[PDB]
Order: C-alpha cells, then sequence, then structure tokens
C-alpha cells in the first residue's frame, strides 16, 4: 500500500519538479502517476512533450522528468510538461527522484511490522527532517554516523527504530578446518576467540570452526577474513599444532 | 451551459451551414467560458462533454469526426511555443471562423468543382447532402442541359422532399424505385453520391440502399461517385460486409407476431468498399484515389 | 575458402532465377568464424517452426551475442576486417536461405549504427551503449508494436464468432490465444494446413495447449466447409511499394475462396516491414527449395514408406518442384493492422519515406 504526498505541501507550485511513470498514452496528453510529489494522478499535454518516433520511446513503466506548468490549488486539476525541463536540471531532478524512492523505502518495511499506517510515520519523521536538515535520507544517514536527528521528538516506536538500523547495517562465509595436534590447545582456542570478535561465531563439529564475516560495503571483507586467517595461524605455531585454510 | 442545446436550436431552419460545423460552433461556444488557458481542467471536460453527447445521440454519426478534428485543430494550436493568452485567443477565433470557411468551401466547390455533369450526363441521385443539391442550384443557371434521375428515399419519404427541392428551379424529373435499379442503367450516365461519412476503410457511410446500388454500377462500368464537403473522416473501420457502428439494430429477425407490427426494422444505413470511388469531390483540392486514408495518417501522424 | 557445386535432382524448365541449392553436410571452411551464426544458419535451413515474425527477432539475439563476444584487436581499430567477417556472414546466409525483408532492414541499421559511432574509441564504453541501445529499440519497433496490434484487434471482435485460419504467425497465435484466454468470448477456430512446412500443426497444437474448440482441415477441403462462419485471418510476411501481398505459400486461394463467398478477409503487419524493391509476381525473386519438402506419404513427418515415390536424379523426364513465397491480389484483403490501428493497404509506402 502506497498513499498520500512525499513532502509537506500537497498539490506542486509554478516551476517546482516531478518525476512520472506513464501507463497508458495517445489521447489528449497523458492522465498517470508521479513518484515525486504524490502518487494522485495528474495530467500531461500532446504538445510539450515533442521537443526534437515518438509513439514509441515513453508508452508503459519507463523513467522519464516532467515540470509543473499550472496548478489549481482548489479542487485538483494539475499542469505538466516534458519539453520545458533542461538537459542539465533533469540530471538534478532524477537525483531528487531517487532520494525520494530510498526515502520512501526506508518508511515502508517500518509501515509492515508495527502493522501501522504509512502516512502517521511520514508526518512524525517529516518535521525535524524535511524541514531542518534538507532532505529526509541524508538526514538519516547523519543520525546513522551520530544521533543528532531523532531526539528532536520522542520515539512513540523504538522496536521499528531498531529494525531499520539494522537494515543499514553483508555476511560472508569463512571456513578454518582446524587440526591441531598441540599440547595445550583450549587456551589456544579462547585466545584465538578473543581476537576475531573486537566476528558471528558458531559451532557444529570439533574440528570445524564456522565463522561468518560482517562486511561494510561489500569489498572490504578481504580485508578481515584474511587478518583472522593470520591471527588463527598465530595462535598455534608457538605451542605446537597446524591449521589448515581453504 | 450544454452543446445538446445548441444542436436542438437548429432544426426547422438549417439547410446552409454544414452540421460539422455548427457543431463545432457548440463546442467552442462552451469552451471560451471555463477558462482554455490550463489544459486540466479543460481537454477532460472537453472530451467528457463529447462522450455525453455520443451517449445523447438518436441516429447521428458525423458528430465525433467533428469533435476529433476540432481535438486535432487544438492540439496543432499549441506548439509554437510563445505564450498561453495569444494561442488561446487564437484558438477562441477559429470556431466562428471554421464557421466561416465552411460557406468558402462550398462556393470552391460549386465554381470549380462542378465540371461532372455538362453534356447533358443524366444523373442517377441518392443521399440528400447539402454540397449536391448546391453544386447542383448552381449549375442551373448556366443552362448546361442537365437532367435529373431520382432513386425514391424511404426511411419516411425524404423523396417528397428531395423532389420538392428540384421543383423550384424548373427541371424536368422522374420518380425511380429501387427494385427495378437493374432495371434502368441505361440512359443514364453515371452514378452520384451524397453521405453520412467517408471511412478509414475508403469506403461510403451511408443510408437506406447504396451497397447494391455500387455493385450494380460496378456491374455496369459506369462510374460511381460521392459528393461532399471535406470533413467526414471519422476514426471508424468496417472491417465486414455487414458491420458499422450501427444506430438501430443490423437486421432484426421479429418474432412470430400477429397484426402487422414488427416489420419495419428495414436497413436504414448501408456501405460499400473501397474499390467503388471513381472520384470523390472534396474542397481540399479534388484528390481521391487513396486522399482520405493519407489525410487520417497527416492527422495522427501514423 | 568455402564449397560449391554438386546440387540435387533435375532443374526443370520454368521459374529458373532465384538461390535453391550447398552446404547441408559440413566440409572445411574459412578459420575464424565464430560458430553460433553457422550454427544459425544450419537450424533456419532445416526449420519448420519459423514464419516471418521470429526470424528477424533471432537475428537480432545472435548480432546482440556476437557484439557481446566481440574482442577490438591489438593492432587495428574497430571495424577494419570486422566489414569484412559481416559480409562472409552475409554470404553464407544467402547460401544457407535467402535474406528477406526484415532481415535486409536489419542489415541497414547495423550499416547506419556503424557510421554513427566512427573510429576513435575504446571498447568496454562504446560497445556498452551500443548494446543497450539496440536492445531498447527491438524493445520499441518490434514488442511494443505487437502489443498495440493485439490491442487493436481485441476491439475488431464485437459479438458472436466463427473464423478460418492459416499460418505460422506469431503473433496470430498470440492473438487466438489472447481471444481465448483473457476476453472469454464466443472464439471458434477452424485451422488449415499446408504441406511445405508444418504451421497449420503448430497451430493447432498450441491452441490445445490452452483448450481451444478446434476444427481442422486443408488447402483443399474447403467447399464442404462453409455448411453462421464470418471472420477469416491470414499472416503476411511483407509488402513491397505496390501494396500486393508479398507472403508466403498458401493464402491466395483461400482469400479468393473468401471472397467469392461473401465475407471478407483480414490480414496483420509490422512498420518496419515494407520495401522499396519494386516487384508484381511470384517469378521475380522467391523462397525457392529443395524438393525433399515433397517425398514423405501424409499422415507426419517422420514414416519413410517404401510405397511408390522415391527417385529423382534417375526418373528420366519428371520436372517436380514447389514455391513457397506468394504474391497475392492487391483488392482482395481488406483490412490491414500496423502501428497506426486500421488502414487500406492502398497506402503502400505511406511509411517508407516516414522512415
Amino acid at each position: 500500500t502506497s498513499h498520500c504526498r512525499f513532502y509537506e505541501n500537497k498539490y506542486p507550485e509554478i516551476d517546482d519538479i516531478v518525476m512520472v511513470n506513464v501507463q497508458q498514452i495517445a489521447e489528449m496528453g497523458a492522465y498517470v502517476k508521479l513518484l515525486e510529489y504524490d502518487n494522485i494522478e495528474g495530467m500531461i499535454l500532446l504538445s510539450e512533450l515533442s521537443r526534437r518516433s515518438i509513439q514509441k520511446l515513453i508508452r508503459v513503466g519507463k523513467n522519464d522528468v516532467a515540470v509543473v506548468l499550472r496548478v489549481d490549488k482548489e479542487k485538483g486539476y494539475i499542469d505538466l510538461s516534458k519539453r520545458r525541463v533542461s538537459s542539465e536540471d533533469i540530471i538534478k531532478c532524477e537525483e531528487k527522484y531517487q532520494k525520494s524512492k530510498t526515502v520512501h523505502s526506508i518508511l515502508r518495511y517500518c509501515a509492515e511490522k508495527f502493522q501501522i499506517p504509512l502516512e502517521e510515520l511520514y508526518k512524525t519523521i517529516a518535521w525535524p527532517l524535511s524541514r531542518k536538515f534538507g532532505h529526509a535520507y541524508e538526514a538519516f544517514k547523519l543520525s546513522i554516523i551520530d544521533e543528532t536527528v531523532w531526539e528532536g521528538i520522542e520515539p512513540p516506536s523504538k522496536d521499528v527504530l531498531d529494525e531499520l538500523k539494522n537494515y543499514i547495517s553483508v555476511k560472508i562465509r569463512a571456513d578454518v578446518e582446524v587440526s591441531c595436534f598441540s599440547y595445550e590447545g583450549i587456551d589456544a582456542i579462547k585466545d584465538a576467540l578473543k581476537s576475531a570478535e573486537d566476528v558471528k561465531v558458531k559451532l557444529v563439529a570439533a574440528p570445524l570452526y564456522v565463522l561468518t564475516t560482517q562486511a561494510l560495503d561489500k569489498q572490504k571483507g578481504i580485508e578481515q577474513l584474511e587478518s583472522a586467517i593470520e591471527k588463527i595461524t598465530e595462535v598455534i605455531t608457538k605451542y605446537g599444532g597446524v591449521c589448515n585454510i581453504t | 451551459f450544454n452543446i445538446t442545446e445548441t444542436y436542438l436550436r437548429f432544426l426547422e431552419e438549417d439547410t446552409e451551414m454544414t452540421m460539422p460545423i455548427a457543431a463545432i460552433e457548440a463546442l467552442v461556444t462552451l469552451l471560451r467560458i471555463k477558462t482554455p488557458e490550463t489544459a486540466a481542467e479543460m481537454i477532460n471536460t472537453i472530451k467528457s462533454s463529447t462522450e455525453e453527447l455520443i451517449k445523447s445521440i438518436p441516429n447521428s454519426v458525423s458528430l465525433r469526426a467533428g469533435c476529433d478534428i476540432f481535438m486535432r485543430f487544438v492540439l496543432r494550436n499549441l506548439h509554437l511555443y510563445g505564450d498561453w493568452e495569444n494561442c488561446k485567443q487564437h484558438l477562441i477565433e477559429n470556431g466562428q471562423l471554421f464557421v466561416s470557411r465552411a460557406k468558402k468551401s462550398r462556393n470552391k466547390i460549386a465554381e470549380i468543382g462542378v465540371d461532372f455533369i455538362a453534356d447533358d450526363d443524366i444523373i442517377l441521385v441518392h443521399g440528400y447532402s447539402r454540397a449536391v443539391f448546391s453544386l447542383l442550384n448552381h449549375a442551373a443557371n448556366k443552362f448546361i442541359r442537365f437532367r435529373c434521375v431520382v432513386t425514391e428515399s424511404r426511411p419516411s419519404k425524404q423523396g417528397n422532399q428531395l423532389y420538392t427541392l428540384l421543383e423550384q428551379k424548373g427541371i424536368p424529373v422522374t420518380l425511380i424505385v429501387d427494385s427495378a435499379v437493374g432495371a434502368v442503367i441505361d440512359k443514364v450516365d453515371k452514378v452520384f453520391v451524397g453521405a453520412e461519412g467517408v471511412a478509414e476503410s475508403g469506403g461510403i457511410i451511408n443510408l437506406v440502399g447504396t451497397y447494391s446500388v455500387g455493385v450494380l454500377a460496378h456491374n455496369a462500368r459506369k462510374p460511381f461517385y460521392v459528393v461532399t464537403e471535406s470533413h467526414k473522416f471519422v476514426r471508424m473501420f468496417p472491417l465486414s460486409s455487414d458491420d458499422l457502428p450501427m444506430a438501430g439494430p443490423p437486421l432484426d429477425f421479429t418474432r412470430r407476431t400477429d397484426d402487422l407490427e414488427d416489420a419495419l426494422r428495414g436497413p436504414t444505413i448501408d456501405y460499400t468498399a473501397q474499390e467503388y470511388i471513381t472520384a470523390l469531390i472534396t474542397d481540399l483540392g479534388v484528390l481521391t484515389p487513396s486522399a482520405v486514408s493519407e489525410e487520417l495518417i497527416k492527422m495522427w501522424y501514423d | 575458402p568455402g564449397i560449391s557445386s554438386v546440387i540435387p535432382t533435375v532443374l526443370e524448365q520454368s521459374f529458373d532465377n532465384s538461390s535453391l541449392i550447398s552446404v547441408k553436410e559440413l566440409l572445411l571452411n574459412k578459420d575464424l568464424i565464430h560458430p553460433s551464426i553457422l550454427l544459425l544458419t544450419s537450424h533456419l535451413a532445416h526449420y519448420k517452426i519459423v514464419g516471418s515474425i521470429p526470424r528477424c527477432i533471432a537475428m537480432l539475439e545472435v548480432f546482440q551475442i556476437v557484439i557481446k563476444d566481440y574482442q577490438t584487436p591489438k593492432g587495428t581499430t574497430l571495424s577494419r576486417n570486422l566489414t569484412s567477417y559481416l559480409s562472409h556472414q552475409i554470404d553464407l546466409l544467402k547460401k544457407a536461405r535467402p535474406l528477406s525483408v526484415t532481415m535486409g532492414n536489419a542489415i541497414r541499421w547495423l550499416k547506419q549504427e556503424i557510421s554513427l559511432i566512427d573510429p576513435s574509441t575504446p571498447d568496454k564504453a562504446a560497445k556498452k551503449d551500443l548494446c543497450e541501445k539496440i536492445g531498447q529499440f527491438a524493445k520499441e519497433k518490434i514488442e511494443l508494436a505487437d502489443q498495440l496490434i493485439i490491442d487493436n484487434a481485441s476491439t475488431q471482435i464485437e459479438e458472436s464468432t466463427t473464423i478460418v485460419t492459416y499460418g505460422s504467425s506469431k503473433v496470430l497465435t498470440e492473438l487466438l490465444l489472447h481471444n481465448a484466454i483473457s476476453l472469454k468470448k464466443n472464439i471458434k477456430v477452424i485451422v488449415v494446413d499446408s504441406r511445405p512446412l508444418f504451421e497449420g500443426r503448430k497451430m493447432a497444437e498450441t491452441l490445445r495447449n490452452a483448450g481451444v474448440n478446434v476444427m481442422y482441415a486443408l488447402i483443399t477441403s474447403l467447399d464442404t466447409i462453409f455448411n453462421d462462419v464470418d471472420y477469416v485471418f491470414l499472416g503476411a510476411h511483407s509488402i513491397l511499394s505496390n501494396g500486393f501481398l508479398y507472403s508466403r505459400a498458401g493464402t491466395a486461394m483461400l482469400a479468393m475462396s473468401a471472397k467469392r463467398r461473401n465475407i471478407p478477409v483480414l490480414v496483420c503487419c509490422e512498420s518496419l516491414k515494407f520495401s522499396q524493391r519494386v516487384q508484381l509476381d511470384s517469378v521475380t525473386f522467391n523462397e525457392l527449395a529443395d524438393p525433399n519438402d515433397l517425398v514423405n506419404i501424409d499422415y507426419e513427418n517422420p514414416v519413410e514408406r517404401r510405397g511408390n515415390k522415391g527417385a529423382l536424379l534417375n526418373q528420366f523426364i519428371k520436372e517436380r518442384k514447389f514455391e513457397k513465397k506468394k504474391l497475392a491480389m492487391e483488392n482482395k484483403p481488406k483490412g490491414n493492422k500496423i502501428g497506426g490501428k486500421k488502414g487500406s493497404e492502398g497506402e503502400s509506402k505511406d511509411a517508407s519515406n516516414e522512415e
């Protein structure tokens, strides 16, 4: 389920920018849904849709840019244009759309989990975030780096927040085949355990030690696994045993 | 404000301005009240109105053609990328202007394109259009020894009306029956037609008996012609030899009734194929061979 | 280097112009060829399913694959012997099975593309954008057009239907399937087959795979078939400068029959298939093939009986020849369904200069 406006204001103004995802076309213009300013459908005309084949490109599902022409802020009749949007501004518009999408994604899982409406959540979020910080995504990022935005208003739900944090926070598989023929071994193992987590540790078999490495942004996982391996190697060379790595 | 009301307004009088033009005028009048600057408040509403009109139709076709033409014109209008006011004003002007144009078109038809009846080439005519009558009345002042033949019109005796319009010019005429339509194809030179629309297929959307006539013309090789003011190219395709957007039933086999009741649902609309127009007389130059289709393509850019 | 000469059976007398011969079983060739082209050629030569619509798509796919696999040499630029390679491919294709109008169009497009980005670029940036572009083009001018055609057809049917059909027109299969499933009307389908290639059978199979009410017959078995039944549909391959129906085999007779028996015909077309090559007959240039398309004794395809016939080169004075592509009469099929919904085939080249 996806309803209600994304920003603070309902209907757009003159000059401000939107993003459209066209469903069906060719009669008057296109009376279709948007992904920037509300999912309530507005209208484009078949006149400022040709700049430089025309019935083939856009059609169904494909991402295209729009600028808001004439708004009737009373009942609900909205004019849109594709021709007026400059090539430099298009990229910016796209970026904005992306940001909006990300924001929506952020506030969707939460809506699902606590089994509560999305609009209320949006209302509760978009006051110290969308007005004082800039956009919402950036504010969220800032919060994740150092908590300073959520402390504006008291949270009615913390589990949701925790879930979001978890989502923001990838496991890589590693098997170290420990084949010790040592005098003192348990102590060594303990030592190894104590310098590896500082990550997710599990044990099913006696010589098999199962470790899943946490990655920050995918490719940093080679830097920690290798370190762990090195540590393990260091562990058993002094006592009198061996470790095999695949 | 209503377009329906406007349409109702003209009936007893008329017989001058093209119907499709009156409708257009009405549409324009409807438009120029509720601010034609915006495209959100306007075009959709216009479309809705057109739909309503369509729904309300008793037995009339060309309205749709008119309205789509108007729409096309509107679309054409806002490509100049200047400003909203000037263009709007121009649009507003172009309703009455369009009506004015019709008369000029008619004049053009009746002074340049009337050289199809000259050497007493006897005319077998069916389908009452204004243009056909206008050209005939304009050729009566030249006295080129013309003669008229009338196949009887029986939706409800329009034939009588027709014969009454040719009595004001003083010209010998004769009643013809459409069963003895095989009988006389001899002394009469050619077959001329008024209609209700020209199709995307090419052929003619017409009245109470036309396909038979066309067939007979084909058999006899005495050419078959259609004459009108040009704005009846409706987006419609009669793919079959017994199908169109029809107002009444298409041959309704009525039940075993009693005292001569359910019968007269006799087909008052019929159609013949694209290989039948030997020439088509239009105000945008005398053009026929694949002209309508070309025009349609130009309009829809496809 | 290649292989020429040694051709099967007698050459008859008339219709002696087009390639009909050849490498059916391979024996020595040139040494830098990518084998996917060769495989495709082998497929097309011994194909019993393809019918105008999919061939071009397949070709496009193959080209895409080639592009993806393409390595630019360490010495010369991205197009030096590439053109030569392409020419060789074309030659191979022609030897196997003639380039259709769609194929020609595709070739033209390729050439245009080649001209568009002239030699100055590296590898993984140019072809990255080329492949995507071509995909987009494919999405546009083909699939969407087909969809449009389908939807046009959807409305074209009113109330109560009984139909007769022919041809391996993928689009027509889609159409009829759509009718059956997501329109739930009273859609009756009667099938006509053909000996040169089994398209009718395939159509029937497809219908069955939905569970359609199906009658089935052939070219001759028609005089009784009309004794209620109205609609008739065909699947054309290409239309020339003339407006004539330059398509596959068994169409024209059927069309004539339909014309005679009162209720007309409708065919479907694509907005790329039109040509500026001009012809008004079957004889000019035709899909001509090996007489092995007429050896089997009825029923199925793989049976092989030692009944009455089974020789050609030893038959002194006997001229067994058949044709695959025909040229149907202009005024006969009424409606045509292209990108601009509906129109008369008197258009001919109305989209040709439009490009």
